[PDB]
């Protein structure tokens, strides 16, 4: 069972963002509750550093003296943790906690020491939490302990960085604060004494940075009062500033690296802005007085944003990250260095995905987030390469309101719904068959263009339902359309039915009392089924315009609570219910064609017990001899398991199931599940999206 | 935060003429009483010194014939020199004074239950036996004649969207009719025979029926519209307490308050306002306990403050039929005076006044004590130390018996005490932060209800009081001083009445005040208590040209002086009119405060000008810290800094 | 220089008394249900608040930062805010809505990004721009014990309980969904709890003569249960969409002359006390779309002209406000069973306003727990003029008097987020929501 592809946007924090300085390098922005490895060549993600509780908040990589490519980082979120993270490739070895630090972290660094008597990696971690305080963390080997701490009282830290003096071998340490007034000093029990007070600035100091040293250690600081100020550092210290307007919030000097055999070490800076700016500070040739290279960034639009922006390897690129979770990767044009171009990166939901479906046709996959947004995910074929990379292909409409259910009718036409009364129905434009087909059979477009000149027409608007919707689906000859409404009476909670080619209400089933989680029609296409919050089921058969054909009530119900996710039976025999009791239970009725035996339904079957709540049942499409059937559950913690069901002889409770392969830790959601889409099948794969941001591909075959 | 207080008690007796009157009514422009009776119509006048006897008496005998045949309505005409009689038997004439002569000009075929006259005496209305009221206009002619009983609502109906126990026993049917200050609408209640319980209407002066009771449950046989603005009073006798309610224009319950008696003790019979729609008057009469013969009916008086209905003043009478109050009413022309007449041929006139009962000391040890009457209960506020809002006080006492009347000792030096009388002719004494009850004195003399006169506590063992003769009206001062308190002496019957008993604290000089305008200084320690007219600087003839609702003695310059304020917005300095425009003040310490209504407060010294708002009357002043304490209409206080 | 209004909106949403009952009240215009797209409720959406809001489509953080670069745009700088938060029944949505909202209203403000709404109010009290206050409206139904402590959580510091009208067939008849005697219980918790209560009124409600509204307004500023602080007038306007629309085509309501409708204002005018105060006499929806109500905008001056033409004058607090000769004046009252002061300085001859505080002693109704030991209170004290200053002045009387006449041993005030520092530099210390210092 392995993860073809996987799709995130990072948190929406300071410093969210990070990349190591080496060879290859490595971003490590957060999503939710976990840490992304993704390698920036246009490429995939290699892995998902799960373990966080709470959202992820701060991630840096650990600086390496030698040039190598960095090995370990560390993670600080807002589960009062701080998670210190090794790989050897790619593998996510011996994953280390500490706790303390009440209240949210939201700083944190590491660097590795020097010494000389011990060579075993002695590594120093700072960390500034919500609580006023800040702490020390010194770790050799598997030994991890704290250190003295400091308080700020009523202050707070908002920016740290650590280094080292210029020739003796002596930690320093600076740290932001909301007063104007950022701290550099000694940490130490040996050396904790406050040496001196910056007050340069007028505003609260969002950003400080030991820089690269040539031969005196250069400081970068950074504050909303539109100022950046360079402090040099000899135990003697000097100013010079400079000049840009509004919140100024990331600036970063250019790292060391080896061209070709000979480490280099350039001046050059990086500031990133809320006023869509961002700026590449270099120092004069004649006096030395810093003046900018090039204005980029989308000066003059909204969306104020770019919370952060990191530094490539060798000046190759920059990175920076934004208001609303989208990247800007901007790349150097080598035959015209006073030039740069926008660069393809990963995209994402900023919040939690609730539903998607397969392509009719098994191509591309849409999804509609609570970001009340909606998007399309298609592969990208490029010309050689056998490596075949999935990218955000259109966004087609940007709503006012929260989505929640989703159905398709024709392979260009979706139906959809949202937290108001009306329903509503898409349809793809011309521009967007030929780019696409032009895309399958030119290149994935960058940000810009999918924000502005992407979007699809509304058709229709369906009207009379009475309350919020909450659940959609279609049939198999994609013919008839159901939905239910979220209600507290009997009387509200109805099924509607409508007809796809005049788009009128034909039927108004009713016989549930509260709302209708979610309901699906049968490949047979002669039933009808509906499971709602009142813990009970109902089944609707068409005659030869739809009646009542079984029942439920409270007694004649083996689930004891919410009935949340049924499924049916690719022969149309069986039919498979999962609730939030912990339990899953296929009722078989064997009914198809003619069957003139009054109702007869059973569960006919065992009941299981999963670890947790159930949230999403489904059943392969494809059917193998010996009569066979599986099932994917989608478990509430963020797990997915696959079971097996064989009809038994005369004793239901006998091995009814069988067990196989379960997710493991780094291929397993976080949050929930919210479904499980097997893709169409007959002219293995299945999706996965649940309220981690994130979407999953995943592949098996036995 | 201010109280009435009683200064006049006119009294006649002993009228002569036919049987057990019924009705009366009154006559302004020198006129008097017109009590008519079973045989014909008296005009009495009791308002001279020496004369009260009849005038210009006439008789109609020979109408209802040794019958019953009531009188139910009697009016006089204004200036049209005539009064309108109608009888219960279904005629309406029109008598006329020094002539002796009847004129019938309207007769009905059944019984007048109850006619009444419009405020400006231009429209009449008749409640026929056939529960058919009928218009006539000023000179009788008809206007119209419109059902009682009739089903629909009316007029004013209310717009609505689709979005969404019988009569009183002890009430006899009669209806009861009213009318509004301006003379634009009027009421009429009524039993209905349908339903069974009462059911109020309300006409437009045009006979345009504008709404209908809504169906409340124990209404009584009350009925009385407020002047001004706009509400009507009724009774709503419930299963556990009597209370009174209020009704407005679309005929809507709004606002009540609550009967200070037992659930079964008692029962109303009629309700008056005052001149100026300030004082309410509730008839009282004993339902039960037949031992003692109907021993209670009490006419009380009830006033509104922040929307809190104090008791201010409470009266008694005996139910033995001899002393048995038959009507009531209000003077038309002049608030706060009220005209009874009861059984036995007795004619009563009582006259009120506004006042508050301050507390004046030297400059140390005063606390500038502030005292409010409310039911059985006081309220006393100290300003020196805590400025309390008027509903709220520094601290309350409570009393058994309602209270009537309550004063401050002018001794120097130790003006922190009070004497409190309540309805039972009992006087109770607190001396000095709180107050422990020191005693609980009893009269010795009293057969009539409120007989005292104007209260003063002179020192810490005597009281001043004024009694009012019957003829010739001669006004006695009483001296009350005991260890029980005994009558020790009783002064000379003066010739007149007294209004003013104001004293000084400084020099123990006391001030007395006639009716005409002389001033004659009284010695309470004189060997032979004689009276003497009052020291000007020569002649002595000092005379106020009005009587003077508020008299003071102040000591300006270096010699005592007598300031006086009436009614009429005019100050007097001895006999010199200083200027007409004031409203209040008040005098401390050789400091004199006054409104002047012309929105300003002056602030002249005993040896300037600041702004308020309108209608402020000064209340307290505290020299300490030279802050004095106006009030406003609304309720608020407001204390300010002179200097 | 002077405090900057922002104004913020919500998303739509019901109103809930729609459940037991059958429709919202009679004359709300706008809805979720209504014609208008995307109409909150009480909102076409024409009002710049409307659109400035649906341009950031109910965006708190977007929303905040919008208004706030407009209006350092024009000069105006930002240095202290106030928060207005409008749109409807804001405290019926789920809580963690509400908590959302809030929490993104204080980080846009401050710039740290927070959790929960303790951290967001942790921050911002030691940002550079600092927040004098919040307030939001709330129906009488919905402020119980437990939404006002929310309301003390958030910081807001002002409520706007809008109750129609005193008579209680109105309520009933409008379907209005409680009863007024709910309205006195919301106002007597809201002033034991310490907020500054502003109450809303419609002089035009169906069923309701001319004499009936001046007895009305008599009563309201005489009784001692209502007595309210600020006062806003809304005269009735019949909007499309509303049953009050059903009844005016139907033939059945007519709206107030012209005439008739300022010489109304003008007398409500006059009798104003004056510590209370008049935020507005008129609604802002669009012209064009009213089918009968209102004559123009000119509402406030034709008012003023008819006064000075009747020798009757208005001395509300706006009129009254803003060397010259000051004086203290002090005025008392009792309203909802509470004893309130109202401290100030003026110039008489010139009747113009300086400085004034809000004092009262605590009832025997109150709950919150640092309230339990006959605590005083400061509900409000505000400072617009120049001269030790006016300040020091009011704050030393009020804990005279309160040491003094209340015989209270505690003080407490209520306060934004800079005002606690300010508090706190002059001896204070914080507990709960609240301001104290130990009064001997
Ligand atoms: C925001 C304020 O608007 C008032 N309001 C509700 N409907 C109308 C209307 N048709 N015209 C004017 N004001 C109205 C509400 O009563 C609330 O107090
Ligand atoms: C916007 S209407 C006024 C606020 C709130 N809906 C109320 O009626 O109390
Ligand atoms: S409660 Fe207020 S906002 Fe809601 S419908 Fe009624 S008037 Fe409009």
């Amino acid at each position: 069972l392995e993860t073809s592809h996987v799709f995130c946007c990072p948190n929406r924090v300071r410093g969210v963002l990070n990349w190591s300085s080496g060879p290859r390098g490595l971003l490590a922005f957060g999503t939710s509750c976990s840490v992304v490895l993704y390698d920036p060549l246009k490429r995939v993600v290699v892995t998902n550093l799960n373990g966080h509780t709470a959202r992820v908040n701060c991630i840096q990589w650990i600086c390496k003296q030698d040039g190598s490519p960095s090995t370990e980082l560390v993670s600080g979120g807002s589960d009062n943790q701080v998670i210190h993270w090794e790989i050897e490739d790619n593998q996510l070895l011996k994953a280390v906690h500490l706790q303390g630090h009440e209240g949210p972290v939201y700083a944190v660094h590491a660097v590795y020491q020097r010494r000389t008597s011990d060579p075993a990696l002695c590594t120093l971690i700072v960390s500034a939490a919500a609580d006023s305080a800040v702490r020390l963390w010194s770790k050799k080997g598997p030994e991890v302990m704290c250190l003295q701490t400091l308080n700020f009282g009523n202050g707070f830290a908002l920016a740290l960085c650590l280094s080292f003096l210029p020739n003796t071998d002596v930690p320093i340490l600076a740290c932001g604060n909301d007063d104007c007034r950022i701290h550099i000093f000694a940490q130490q029990n040996d050396q904790f004494q406050k040496v001196l007070s910056l007050c340069g600035h007028e505003d609260w100091i969002r950003g400080v940075e030991w820089a690269a040293f040539g031969r005196d250690l250069f400081l970068a600081s950074c504050s909303q009062d539109c100022l950046i100020r360079i402090w040099k550092l000899y135990v003697t210290l000097e100013t010079v500033l400079a000049g840009h307007e509004n919140w100024v919030n990331a600036v970063h000097w250019q790292p060391v690296f080896y061209k070709d055999g000979v480490l280099q070490q350039p001046v050059r800076l990086l500031s990133a802005s809320m006023d869509k700016t961002m700026i590449l500070w270099a120092p004069d040739e004649e006096s030395g007085v810093w003046l900018e290279q090039v204005r980029v960034g989308e000066v003059g639009g909204n969306t104020l944003g770019f919370y952060d922006c990191q530094f490539n390897e060798d000046g190759s690129m920059i990175i920076a990250h934004a208001f609303h979770g989208a990247l800007h990767l901007w790349k150097q044009n080598t035959v015209n260095p006073r030039e740069w171009t926008p660069e393809i990166v990963i995209s994402g939901h900023f919040d939690g995905v609730q539903d998607l479906v397969w392509d009719p046709e098994g191509e591309f996959i849409i999804t509609v987030g609570t970001d009340q947004t909606t998007r399309l995910f298609a592969p990208w074929k490029r010309k050689d390469q056998s490596q075949v990379t999935w990218h955000e292909i259109a966004r087609p409409q940007i709503h006012g309101y929260d989505l929640k259910c989703l159905a398709m009718i024709n392979r260009f036409q979706f139906v959809s719904g949202a937290d108001e009364k009306v329903l509503r129905v898409f349809s793809a434009p011309r521009n967007f068959v030929e780019n696409f087909c032009a895309i399958t059979g030119t290149e994935p477009p960058t940000e810009d263009h999918l924000l502005q000149n992407t979007l699809w027409p509304e058709v229709q608007k369906l009207y009379g339902h009475g309350y919020e919707i909450f659940c959609v689906t279609c049939n198999s000859s994609k013919t008839l359309l159901a939905s239910a409404c979220k209600a507290a009476k009997k009387e509200h909670a109805a099924i509607i039915l409508w007809n796809t080619t005049s788009w009128k209400q034909v039927q108004n089933l009713v016989f549930h009392s509260l709302t209708v989680t979610q309901m699906a029609f049968s490949p047979n296409e002669k039933f009808l089924l509906a499971v709602s919050r009142d813990r009970t089921w109902s089944l609707w058969k068409k005659q030869d315009v739809f009646s009542l054909f079984a029942f439920t009530n409270k007694i004649t119900s083996v689930h004891s609570r919410i009935i949340w996710s049924c499924d049916w039976s690719p022969d149309s025999k069986y039919f498979f219910t999962g609730s939030r009791d912990k339990k899953v239970v296929v009722w078989g009725e064997c009914d198809s064609t003619d069957d003139c035996i009054e109702h007869n339904i059973g569960p006919c079957s065992s009941v299981l017990d999963v670890g947790g709540a159930v949230t999403a049942v489904s059943v392969c499409p494809v059917l193998h001899p010996s009569q066979r059937y599986v099932v994917a559950v989608g478990l509430e913690c963020g797990k997915i398991c696959l079971y097996t069901w064989k009809k038994t002889d005369q004793v239901p409770e006998i091995n009814d199931w069988t067990h196989c392969v379960e997710t493991s830790q780094s291929q397993s959601h976080t949050l929930a599940i919210r479904k499980l889409c097997w893709k169409n099948c007959s002219g293995l794969h299945f999706a996965s999206c649940g309220e981690d941001h994130t979407v999953k591909i995943h592949r098996v075959n036995k | 935060m201010r109280n009435l207080k009683l200064f006049r008690t006119l009294e006649f007796r002993d009228i002569q003429g036919p049987g057990n009157p019924q009705c009366f009514s009154l006559r302004t422009e020198q006129g008097t009483v017109l009590i008519g009776s079973e045989h014909g119509l008296i005009e009495v006048d009791p308002v001279s010194r020496e004369v009260k006897n009849e005038v210009s008496l006439v008789a109609e005998g020979f109408l209802p014939e040794d019958g019953s045949g009531r009188i139910v309505g009697v009016q006089d005409l204004l200036d049209q020199e005539s009064v309108c009689v109608a009888t219960a038997s279904g005629d309406v004439i029109l008598c006329s004074l020094s002539t002796q002569q009847l004129e019938c000009v309207g007769s009905v075929a059944s019984g007048i239950s109850v006619m009444s006259w419009s405020p400006d005496q231009e429209l009449v209305l008749l409640a026929t036996g056939q529960q058919t009221l009928i218009m006539m206009t000023k000179d009788f002619e008809p206007i119209l004649e419109q059902q009682i009983h009739q089903d629909d609502f009316g007029e004013s109906k209310f717009i609505t969207v689709g979005w969404g126990e019988s009569a009183l026993p002890w009430d006899d049917h009669r209806p009861q009719v009213t009318w509004r200050g301006d003379g634009q609408f009027f009421a009429v209640s009524v039993v209905c025979p349908e339903t069974g319980a009462r059911k109020v209407r309300v006409w437009n002066r045009e006979f345009a029926l504008q709404s209908t009771s809504e169906p409340v449950a124990g209404l009584g046989p009350a009925l009385a519209w407020k002047p001004s603005g706009s509400l009507i009073a009724s009774t709503q006798d419930k299963p556990n307490q009597q209370d009174i309610v209020f009704f407005e224009k679309n005929g809507l319950l709004h606002g009540h308050f609550t009967l200070p008696f037992l659930k079964d003790e008692v029962k109303v019979n009629d309700l008056l306002w005052n001149a100026d729609s300030s004082v309410l008057a509730v008839w009282l009469e004993d339902l039960q306990r037949e031992e003692s013969s109907i021993p209670k009916t009490c006419v009380q008086l009830w006033t509104v403050g922040n929307y809190h209905w104090y008791l201010k003043q409470s009266l008694s009478f005996s139910t033995c039929g001899k002393s048995k109050i038959v009507s009531l009413m209000w003077d038309p022309v002049t608030p706060y005076r009220l005209h009874v007449l009861c059984q036995g041929w007795h004619y009563l006139a009582y006259d009120w006044h506004w006042t508050t009962d301050r507390s004046v000391g030297d400059n140390s040890s005063d606390l500038s004590n502030v005292a409010v009457i409310d039911g059985n209960r006081v309220l006393v506020t100290v300003f020196r130390q805590t400025v309390v809002p008027p509903p709220m006080c520094t601290y309350q006492l409570l009393f058994p018996h309602p209270v009537n009347q309550v004063t401050f000792l002018a001794h120097p030096q130790k003006s922190n005490d009070l004497a409190v009388l309540d309805a039972s002719n009992q006087i109770s004494v607190y001396k000095c932060k709180r107050y422990k009850i020191q005693f609980e004195n009893n009269e010795d003399q009293d057969v009539n209800p409120l007989k005292l006169g104007l209260l003063t506590w002179i020192e810490e063992d005597v009281f001043l009081a004024v009694s009012h003769s019957e003829f010739s009206p001669r006004s006695v001062i009483h001296h009350l001083t005991a260890a029980g308190q005994l009558n020790v002496s009783s002064s000379a019957a003066v010739d007149g009445v007294i209004i003013s008993l104001c004293c000084n604290s400084k020099t123990k000089s006391v001030v007395l005040q006639l009716a005409d305008g002389q001033i004659f200084k009284y010695l309470w320690e004189s060997p032979s208590l004689a009276i003497k007219p009052w020291k000007n600087s020569g002649g002595f003839p000092v005379r106020f040209p009005y009587p003077c609702t508020q008299t003071e003695l102040a000591m300006i310059g270096e010699e005592e002086c007598v300031l006086g304020l009436t009614d009429r917005c005019r100050f007097f300095i001895n006999d010199i009119e200083v200027a007409s425009n004031i409203t209040s003040f008040a005098v401390y310490d050789e400091f004199l405060l006054l409104t002047t209504h012309s929105h300003t407060c002056q602030c002249f010294c005993l040896r300037v000008l600041r702004k308020v708002e309108r209608g402020s009357r000064i209340v307290t002043v505290v020299p300490q810290d030279t802050k004095l304490v106006l009030q406003m209409p609304r309720g608020n206080l407001e204390v300010v800094h002179h200097r | 220089s002077g405090i900057a209004v922002v104004a913020v909106m919500c998303k739509p949403h019901r109103c809930p008394h729609i459940s037991f009952t059958g429709n919202i009240c009679v004359y709300c215009p706008g809805g979720p249900d209504s014609d208008f797209e995307y109409s909150t409720q009480s909102y076409t959406g024409y009002e710049p608040t409307s659109m400035r809001a649906i341009r950031a489509r109910y965006d708190p953080f977007l929303q905040t930062r919008h208004r706030i670069e407009q209006l350092k745009q024009l000069g105006h700088s930002v240095d202290k805010v106030e928060f207005i938060v409008m749109g409807g029944t804001f405290m019926a949505l789920p809580e963690e809505y509400r908590d959302y909202f809030i929490r993104n209203l204080h980080d846009a403000l401050s710039g740290h990004t927070s959790n929960n709404i303790y951290e967001a109010v942790k921050y911002s009290e030691r940002s550079l721009t600092k927040c004098i206050g919040i307030t939001i409206e709330t129906r009488p139904d919905y402020c119980m014990k437990r939404h006002l402590s929310d309301m003390l959580t958030y910081g807001c510091t002002r409520l706007e309980i809008g109750v129609q009208s005193v008579y209680e067939d109105v309520a009933r008849d409008t379907n209005r969904g409680h009863t007024v005697k709910a309205v006195c219980e919301s106002f007597h918790l809201a002033k034991d709890s310490g907020f500054k209560v502003v109450a809303h009124m419609m002089p035009d409600l169906p069923n309701v003569g001319l004499e009936r509204d001046i007895e009305q307004f008599t009563e309201f500023f005489e009784n001692p249960a209502f007595r309210p602080d600020g006062l806003k007038l809304y005269p009735t306007l019949v909007i499309r969409g509303t049953g009050l629309y059903e009844l005016w085509k139907s033939g059945r309501y007519k709206s107030y002359s012209p005439s008739d409708l300022v010489e109304l204002v003008a007398r409500i005018l006059a009798l104003v006390p004056p510590w209370t105060r008049v935020y507005r006499v008129q609604r802002d929806i669009p012209m064009p779309l009213v089918s009968s109500g209102v004559e123009h905008g000119n509402l406030r001056e034709l008012a003023l002209a008819r006064m000075k033409d009747l020798g009757i004058q208005c001395r509300d607090v706006r009129t009254r406000e803003v060397p010259y000769q000051v004086e203290l004046v002090r005025r008392d009252y009792v309203a909802n069973g509470g004893w309130e002061t109202f401290l100030s300085y003026e110039d008489p001859d010139q009747d113009i306003l300086i400085g004034l505080l809000r004092l009262r002693k605590c009832s025997e109704e109150t709950f919150r727990f640092e309230l339990g030991g006959g605590v005083s209170i400061v509900r409000e004290l505000h400072v617009y003029g120049s001269v030790q200053g006016f300040g020091m002045l009011l704050m030393e009387e009020a804990e005279r008097i309160a040491r003094e006449e209340h015989g209270s041993g505690k003080i407490a005030v209520i306060s934004g987020v800079g005002t606690r520092n300010y508090y706190r530099k002059i001896g204070y210390r914080l507990q709960g929501p609240y301001m104290v210092k130990m009064l001997k």
